[PDB]
């Protein structure tokens, strides 16, 4: 079993969004 | 515009005849296009219950080209349903027995697994060579460009191209 | 060659922007076929087999032409709806 | 309005207007040898198409094309301005 | 051969073909020139049947004269009362069309329609799937409705 | 119960039918459905899929004008993407 | 390039093809890179391939060509694909003494990684998660530029 | 995860366009996932913050107590800094306020296309 | 579709969100009487 190209991209976007959430909690 | 109702219905719901050349063309890519044309999906008003499929004519099926080693690696398996009825034939063997069988088999599988598939198959015309009946040509409305651009051979390349082409290295 | 698509089949499409700039003007007069690019009209002027002949003419299946029983025949709606 | 012999009526109007009778031509053809043939016949006046009609046979297309021309002659185009019932005047 | 020259091959050239747009200055002149011709067409009224796309509620309705449109709700408007639709993004003619960006100016287009009837929808059966469903766990809806008849479409040469 | 379940699924099929018809109409003019939609979005065109099917069927001349408009924006969009925004926005790309 | 004429034999050094002047990419150690052809040629580009091939379709030695091993494998693979595809009519094999073609039909092939003679049939295609993959192309050509949205599928 | 994540760096400031000084006052948080199949502590915090409905904007104070609560639910929310380009709205202009997707709350809504 | 582009321009990703198309009144009386404010 291997992963759909869609699933890999979706997590990457969400991880980046959470990174933005981190910065705005840093101030 | 301004056409009478009954003639207007006839023209829009009419079916067209298409010609396809299979020489040095992958059957699968042709099958994908053939399925689209055969099912009637090429029409803006396509509906599942409108029976708007179109006639497709394929020629030069004897000269089709298979990518890679599909000629010797692809096996078609059929079972008669009786004891010892299992038959497995390679693509190369199948082509030798019948040039048109491979093209027909791919189209049949590509078509939807419904009752209408057989009707579409009847509407399909497959010719092993360039020969076509004259009446079919009169019915034919348009020919479709070959899906795959055929690479040129050494002899096919023009003399001017050879002059234009550089000599990379000197022996 | 302002139009981005060939204009020789359906109509001549001319795309324009109004002076205010919040509207797009499209002019689409139809195109008629040249006389030279057309041909003139041609001047010169049994039960089992029946189903097979019917099937061949219309490229249909033989099973379509076989009759149906009384049960389904009566069920058919006598008044298909048509408005205008 | 019942109109018989549209081709003759179309010619009759054209001569009254001193217009040349159109030359019928086969604009499009499909499935000629099949049991379901489609023929498009266009009426060309002075080598200019005035009306085109679809027909199962060339005769039918010519008759349909004549009917289309008659509507154009009398300003009965499918795209003609609708009549207005809103006017209080 | 110039520096960094790649002979054309299957992979050297992209499948897509580059296009060259016309120079902007003359392009605007063509844009203005076309508008002038259309402005004359609107002034001359050289059009017949027209189609206009109007967005009402959550629906977009392509509209023409005498069209009947049904809205699945009450409107509070008496029957036979003319009403003006205010949301039009596109209006079309036989040989030309107009596109809003994203909407046409109120001055250019005025559309009016009349209320015909106030009604409720045909009954709609709602029954959720569940073990031991029972026969009384079913609901009817008959959502209110209203009928509108298109009366007129008005345009002017105000390009 | 069968009717109740189909009501929710019925709406989805209608949108699928509208999208399928649009693609065939766009492909008839040689334009892919995704490309046509994106360019129209870039132009702030909000016509729904149901209306789009009607326009092709009943306004073929308008659909070609829409087809020409989308392709012109696509050509401008490709130029804008290649330009990277340094070049001035095109006439059809102007907002 | 020395050719022998024939008992007494005489060998004469004959004119050898010269590389065209002004390479597009001077400072290129390998001839392929000198012309910026590292990742933009394919088996369909027979004109380039013929230069590195014997008159009967044999491979020329790498040392004489002087090109890097990476391109040598790519060029050798491309020629093999073209030869198996019947795209080199003028470089066909030399028939030993007087032999003639078998006269059986020749199947049209392209993108053939391996010889059709030595590839066994695949009887069992497999189910959903057991599907067998069909090799198309060669790994040597992986680095070639791709103009598609997603990388090309080697396994079909 | 290192604590430097919540200690901003100049490079991070430029990337997100946030000034290291004058730290933003208010957070904008929206629920982007379901609390079903999540542990009770995650469920409790989401309910306390009021993010019951997904894709619903919630305004929160950028204070240490609230920041700790947001950190626990960081993975289920998107955090944006609310900006007042025209300042706080007045009582008369309270009816003309509008919150943009960019995170800016305008105190005057003119219903005119920005174009 | 188009939500990403609309967000890039600063508009609502869904055309049915915050916009003049949805917010503005959808009609008015032919007599000229203003239409009642939408309950939504
Ligand atoms: S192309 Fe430069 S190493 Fe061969």
């Amino acid at each position: 079993r291997t992963v759909s190209f869609q699933a890999k991209e979706s997590m990457i976007r969400r991880l980046e969004v959470e990174a933005e959430n981190h910065y705005w909690l840093s101030m | 515009s301004s056409f009478s109702r009954a003639p207007q219905q006839w023209a829009t719901f009419a079916r067209m005849w298409y010609l396809l050349d299979g020489k040095m063309q992958p059957p699968g890519k042709l099958a994908v296009i053939a399925s689209n044309k055969l099912q009637g999906l090429n029409k803006p008003v396509y509906h599942q219950l409108s029976d708007c499929g179109d006639h497709v004519v394929i020629i030069n099926t004897r000269h089709i080209a298979f990518s890679g080693n599909k000629w010797e690696q692809k096996v078609y398996s059929s079972h008669t349903g009786y004891p010892g009825g299992f038959r497995q034939v390679t693509a190369a063997q199948l082509h030798r027995k019948d040039p048109v069988a491979i093209v027909k088999l791919a189209i049949y599988g590509m078509l939807p697994k419904n009752l209408h598939r057989r009707t579409m198959m009847q509407r399909l015309h497959l010719f092993p060579d360039e020969d076509i009946p004259e009446d079919i040509l009169k019915n034919l409305v348009e020919e479709l460009p070959q899906p795959r651009r055929v690479p040129k051979r050494l002899d096919e390349y023009t003399q001017e191209e050879i002059e234009a082409f550089p000599r990379v290295w000197t022996p | 060659t302002y139009s981005s698509l060939p204009d020789d089949y359906n109509c001549q499409v001319d795309l324009a922007l109004t002076a205010d700039g919040r509207t797009i003007v499209c002019y689409h007069p139809s195109v008629d076929i040249p006389y030279e690019h057309t041909k003139p009209i041609p001047q010169p002027d049994e039960q089992g087999p029946m189903i097979e002949q019917l099937s061949k003419v219309f490229y249909t299946t033989k099973h379509r032409w076989y009759p149906h029983g009384q049960y389904h025949n009566r069920r058919k709606k006598l008044n298909p709806p048509r408005d205008r | 309005w019942t109109v018989v012999n549209p081709m003759g009526l179309l010619v009759e109007e054209l001569k009254k207007r001193n217009i040349s009778a159109p030359e019928s031509r086969l604009t499009r053809q499909s499935g000629s040898t099949t049991a379901l043939p489609l023929y498009f016949v266009g009426l060309y006046c002075d080598r200019k198409l005035i009306a085109e009609g679809p027909g199962e046979t060339v005769l039918v297309a010519e008759e349909e094309a004549a009917r289309v021309a008659l509507r154009k002659l009398y300003g009965f185009t499918e795209n003609r301005r609708p009549w207005d019932y809103s006017k209080p005047k | 051969y110039p520096q960094g020259y790649v002979p054309k091959t299957s992979l050297s050239s992209p499948p897509w073909q580059e296009v060259v747009l016309p120079d902007p200055v003359e392009e605007t002149r063509h844009h203005a020139e076309v508008v002038k011709r259309v402005n004359e067409l609107i002034a001359t009224g050289q059009y017949g049947r027209l189609f206009a796309v109007v967005h009402f509620a959550s629906h977009q309705w392509k509209v023409t004269a005498e069209d009947l449109i049904l809205i699945e709700n009450e409107l509070d408007i008496k029957c036979g009362e003319r009403i003006r639709l205010e949301k039009v993004l596109l209006v079309g003619a036989d040989n030309f069309t107009l596109l809003g960006k994203p909407l046409l100016r109120k001055e250019l287009v005025r559309v009016e329609a009349t209320v015909i009837e106030k009604t409720e929808s045909w009954p709609k059966i709602n029954m959720k799937f569940r073990k031991r469903k029972n026969f009384r766990k079913k609901k009817i809806i008959v959502n209110p409705q209203t009928i509108l008849r298109i009366n007129t479409i008005e345009i002017a040469p105000r390009l | 119960v069968k009717c109740t379940k189909a009501r929710r699924l019925k709406k989805r099929n209608l949108r699928t039918l509208w999208i399928n018809r649009i693609t065939a109409a766009s492909q008839e003019h040689g334009l892919k459905y995704p490309a046509f939609i994106v360019n129209l979005i870039k132009c702030q065109v909000e016509l729904n899929r149901k209306v789009l099917v009607d326009l092709a069927i009943y306004e073929p001349k308008t659909f070609k004008s829409l087809a020409a408009l989308a392709k012109r924006r696509q050509q401008e969009g490709f130029a804008a993407a290649l330009g990277d925004g340094k070049e001035p926005e095109g006439i059809f790309s102007r907002v | 390039l020395r050719e022998v004429v024939k008992t007494v034999i005489e060998g004469r050094i004959t004119e050898t093809p010269k590389a065209t002047p002004d390479p597009p990419n001077p400072s290129g150690q390998c001839p392929i890179c000198r012309w910026n052809l590292k990742h933009k040629y394919t088996y369909e580009d027979v004109l380039l391939l013929s230069q590195f091939i014997r008159p009967y379709g044999g491979m020329l030695p790498r040392r004489v060509t002087g090109l890097c091993r990476e391109e040598h494998r790519k060029i050798e693979e491309c020629v093999k694909m073209a030869h198996r595809a019947g795209l080199l009519p003028n470089h066909r094999p030399q028939l030993p003494e007087g032999c003639l073609p078998k006269d059986k039909p020749k199947l049209n092939r392209y993108l053939t990684r391996w010889a059709p003679k030595s590839v066994k049939p695949i009887y069992k295609k497999g189910h959903r998660w057991n599907k067998v993959g069909m090799a198309v192309g060669s790994p040597l050509l992986k680095d070639n530029v791709c103009y598609s949205r997603r990388p090309l599928k080697m396994m079909h | 995860i290192p604590d430097k994540v919540f200690q901003p760096k100049p490079e991070d400031h430029e990337k997100y366009g946030g000034d290291p000084q004058n730290p933003h006052k208010l957070h904008i948080v929206t629920r982007i996932r379901s609390t079903k199949r999540r542990p009770y502590w995650e469920k409790d915090t989401i309910k306390m913050l009021g993010l019951q409905k997904a894709h619903s904007p919630q305004i929160h104070k950028n204070i240490p107590s609230v920041n700790a609560k947001l950190k626990v639910v960081k993975h289920l929310i998107r955090i944006q800094p609310l900006k007042l380009p025209q300042g706080l709205p007045t009582e008369e202009t309270m009816s003309s306020t509008c919150l943009k997707s960019t995170g800016e709350l305008v105190v005057q809504w003119h219903l005119k296309p920005v174009e | 579709a188009g939500g990403q582009w609309r967000l890039q321009q600063g508009l609502a990703a869904n055309p049915s969100g915050y916009g003049p198309l949805t917010e503005l009144p959808d009609w008015s009386f032919a007599d000229g009487r203003p239409a009642p404010p939408m309950k939504g």
